[PDB]
């Protein structure tokens, strides 16, 4: 669980969540998997190494358009 | 002749591409009188007007646009929107009818104003908390074309009125009580269409009568085509009005309070992960060759 | 509860559900042909000898919203079918028809001379004030 985890400092947690949101489950946990080797420990070792990298590395027009389309709908909604 | 502007070639080229040809092309693979005389008289008056001439040269002329909308209304253009959004295919299994009665609907919000329901409009489920206002002896039905959660062809009713005297809708039999929109989350825009059917003779639609109040989706599900087919002899549609609704907080209220069900949540389902199948015994396989195949490299 | 019964996957049949969401496919081919085909809808403005017409057309080539000075309602209140003001009115009328049709986004690709024309510029001013966007949202992959 990325957010609940306290060992990671809070600023890092937010940056990790934004950067790797696609890897966060709906529960909010950060899920990463490795199935690239015939060795179970290698998969565990690969998973651990990726976590270490994430900690270290971590340590708008879209909104306007949403307003525009919403504004367009209100103007489009004119048959009274 | 040689095109003297790029557009002349482009317009002809665009028209040329549209037309089918014997050779294979991308498109094939991927694809009354009396009134006019009165209209002509107005044209002469409008053209003759010196004031209008002065405005044109001064680029100051203006128009009462509101009048244009009323006069433009409409049957042929109204059909386009319904067909363009796929109402006919889903509602009549592809039967297309030109709407002749200018049906107009709006969702009443509070008392100051009532939210219009255009053709292809977007109205939030929250705004549709209450039933909308709809404006000879006919019928009227409400549909959730893609609001169904289980079966694609099936659809749900908001409220169905039968034997509507003349136009006054208060006297119509409330076969189906009103239900607020309940579009599932993650499915984007759900299209709801309002249909008006000419009723040749008053007929008791006991089959379509539903208990009031009814909060069961198992009984709200229905098919328009078979329902219309059973009454197609005396039913000819003439009015159209449809809007789009997204997910909203009211939707949670509808699903839980009265529908009494967990909120449906959907999203594109991704394929199962692809895994290479390594050989159990890599005979005559070095590390350099395996290095490229394996993750480490 | 009977209501709780729901299929694992939704069945959305709205043609514009993907287009409105932004996930609908835009033509990304025609790399050897100009202009780009990465537009769901396009504004087609045709200035005839005696009439000025504006349309909103889908990739398939079928107009969904058509505004023409040939239409009876506009012309009766419009002095001259061919005029700079007429371009403004048809744009505002085209917007209202676009408002009627529910189409809020469109892609406009005026030609070099067409863009320079003040009437077309005013027509664009008519569209933006009415809220109709000359640029569509980008596709979502």
């Amino acid at each position: 669980h990325l957010a609940s985890a306290d060992w990671i400092e809070e600023p890092v947690r937010q940056k990790i969540a934004l950067t790797h949101k696609n890897k966060i489950n709906k529960a909010g946990e950060l899920v990463l998997t490795s199935e690239s080797s015939r060795y179970q420990f290698r998969n565990l070792a690969e998973c651990l190494q990726k976590i270490r990298d994430m900690i270290a590395e971590a340590s708008d027009a879209r909104l306007q358009r949403l307003r525009i389309e919403k504004m367009n709908r209100e103007r489009l909604r004119q048959k009274r | 002749e040689k095109y003297r502007s790029f557009e002349r070639y482009r317009r002809r080229a665009e028209q040329e591409a549209r037309a089918p040809h014997w050779w294979r092309t991308y498109r094939e693979h991927f694809v009354r009188t009396q009134k006019l005389l009165e209209r002509k008289h107005f044209l002469r008056e409008l053209r003759a007007n010196v004031e209008e001439e002065r405005a044109a040269r001064l680029r100051t002329a203006s128009i009462p646009l509101e009048a244009v909308r009323a006069e433009w209304e409409g049957p042929y253009h109204k059909q386009r929107l319904a067909e363009y959004y796929g109402l006919y295919r889903d509602l009549f299994h592809g039967a297309t009818f030109v709407p002749w009665v200018p049906l107009h609907v709006a969702y009443a919000v509070g008392e100051e104003d009532l939210i219009p329901v255009y053709h292809g409009n977007e109205v939030t489920p929250t705004e549709a908390s209450r039933a909308p206002e709809v404006t000879s002896l006919w019928t009227l039905l409400f549909i959730n074309l893609d609001g169904h959660l289980l079966e694609p062809d099936a659809e749900y009713v908001h409220w169905l009125l039968t034997n509507i005297p003349s136009n006054r809708v208060a006297e119509g039999q409330e076969t189906c009580p009103y239900l607020p929109p309940f579009p599932a989350r993650g499915s984007g825009f759900h299209r709801f269409a309002f249909l008006l059917f000419k009723q040749d003779k008053p007929i008791n639609f006991s089959e379509d009568t539903r208990p009031s109040p009814c909060y069961q989706l198992a009984q709200r599900t229905f098919r328009t085509f078979d329902f219309y087919k059973r009454h197609q002899e005396a039913m000819t549609p003439a009015g159209l009005a449809f809007f789009q609704c997204r997910w909203d907080d009211s939707v949670t209220h509808t699903f839980h309070q009265l529908l009494d069900m967990r909120e449906p949540v959907f999203e594109f389902v991704r394929p199962p992960p692809y895994h290479p199948k390594q050989k159990r015994f890599p005979h005559e396989q070095p590390l350099r060759y395996l290095d490229r195949y394996r993750d480490s490299h | 509860k009977e209501n709780e019964a729901v299929a694992p996957e939704f069945t959305n049949r709205n043609p514009r559900n993907l287009e409105l969401l932004g996930v609908a496919r835009k033509e990304r081919g025609w790399a050897t042909v100009w202009p780009n085909r990465e537009f769901w809808h396009r504004l087609r403005v045709v200035k005839t000898q005696h009439h000025v017409e504006a349309f909103v057309e889908h990739l398939n080539g079928q107009v969904v919203v058509s505004a023409s000075t040939r239409e009876w309602a506009i012309k009766k209140h419009l002095y001259s079918t061919r005029n700079v003001v007429a371009c403004e009115s048809i744009g505002r009328v085209l917007a209202q028809r676009c408002l009627e049709a529910g189409i809020n986004f469109m892609v406009y690709q005026p030609t070099p001379w067409e863009a320079s024309s003040d009437s077309i510029k005013r027509l664009q001013n008519a569209m933006t004030e009415s809220g109709v966007m000359l640029r569509e949202p980008r596709r979502i992959y």
